[PDB]
């Protein structure tokens, strides 16, 4: 995620608002805005589609081993989309560093809700408000 | 206040009559303007500024 | 009419709101002249009888 | 949602506990302990029924425009039910600017959880738990 | 939960991290790490298996009746296992006073995720995202 202010492109405040923010470990390199989920003890590796997969969005670049700061639910994040979203959309990880809806996702529940709409490619901002873990 | 008016002609010995100021209010509702950010640390250590 | 309080009444001046908060229904404390109070060093004890 | 005390009506405080207060715009007028959902971008409007529409509570009476707070999830909430709810009731939005459980909408899951049981058209305790949008 | 230290025992501490730690009275003798809900009006019991019986884990020691404190959704917590878990997994309540996964419960939806994996009857680290009630 980035901004445009003339020619300068500036790097995203991931964070709007929240708390929810954890320490865990790198199990791959992971950039800014990132969709994560636990790929080993206290490590965390980049989602894939379709849900089942999501802890929180990573705040701020890693090389593989090191440790992540993520935001969680109860985090207001600004994050990149694949699609356009509206307000209200629920969105979920899409498996290329970014955010699709439910509506276009194989899964039918996500992970955060669209406060600000945002066309594809472009910054949304969302509230982290669920987690998605393995069910089987 | 109301605007200024002008005072009335009058006889001599006569009763001198009322348009005393009127008066009407203007409303004010102020909006909470914010602004917020966050450093780490670490961040404040290291930076030149 | 002339000026009178009835038309002005929030215009030059506000009504009065009392400093004074005029209480609920109050219930009836009586426990501390009622017992005997035990200031306890801890949450858990035990009296000797 | 209202108190009477003999002659005397007061407010109901909606908020038992809780640090989810989080600023957005009335697309309505909102009253106090009534359920919201976005309709724009940083905007909400009341919820309607069935789910699919819910971000918090609304914190004071507001009208069209202005800015509103709400308590969102981790919020312990008083609010107004339109049928009776017992302790461990899941309840979500009835769209009448009440609550109603789960069992009794077309919904399959809830957004706050009723932790003190009141009767139709009285005051539950509840703690908010989830926020719904759209899935398609 | 305990620690041996040559011929010494020392208890767990349930909570790693949160702030979601909130009062309930007791309707039963519960332990610490006990998974349990409302069985009435701010009362919590021991949860039963299968879903739809969550709202935190009892965080120390209590009698019938006595005010309890439980970790919520937003806290990190050492909790004990009846099966084996792996980082992601998702758990709820086991019937027995302890965790089991999603997969081997009749449930379709976990309460806590797991972060730190651990074997049968051992301590995970896991994080509480969501709590259940009766959605008939
Ligand atoms: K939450
Ligand atoms: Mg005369
Ligand atoms: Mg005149
Ligand atoms: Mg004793
Ligand atoms: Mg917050």
């Amino acid at each position: 995620a980035t901004e445009t202010q003339g020619e300068h492109t500036f790097p995203v405040e991931v964070l709007i608002s929240g708390e929810e923010l954890r320490g865990y470990t790198a199990g791959e390199a992971l950039s800014a805005g990132e969709p994560v989920y636990l790929s080993g003890d206290y490590e965390v590796s980049a989602s894939s589609a379709d849900g089942g997969e999501f802890l929180g969005v990573n705040l701020y670049d890693v090389a593989s081993g090191e440790p992540v700061a993520l935001a969680g639910d109860d985090c207001e994040v600004r994050v990149e989309v694949s699609e356009q979203v509206t307000a209200n959309d629920e969105i979920l990880p899409d498996g290329l560093g970014t955010f699709e809806t439910v509506a276009t996702s194989a899964a039918s529940a996500g992970v955060a809700i669209v406060q600000e709409g945002a066309a594809s490619g472009e910054v949304c901002e969302a509230y982290i408000f669920a987690v998605q873990g393995t069910t089987a | 206040a109301s605007d200024e008016e002008f005072a009335r002609p009058t006889g001599q010995g006569a009763e001198i009559r009322d348009d005393g100021e009127t008066y009407t209010t203007v409303a004010w509702n102020a909006t909470k303007l914010t602004e917020g950010s966050r450093v780490t640390d670490e961040m404040r250590d290291q930076a030149m500024v | 009419f002339a000026a009178s309080d009835p038309e002005y009444v929030d215009t030059l001046f506000r009504e009065q709101l009392l400093e004074v908060v005029m209480e609920g229904r109050e219930l009836r404390k009586v426990a501390r002249e009622a017992s005997n109070v035990i200031n306890a060093n801890t949450r858990v004890g035990d009296v000797p009888i």
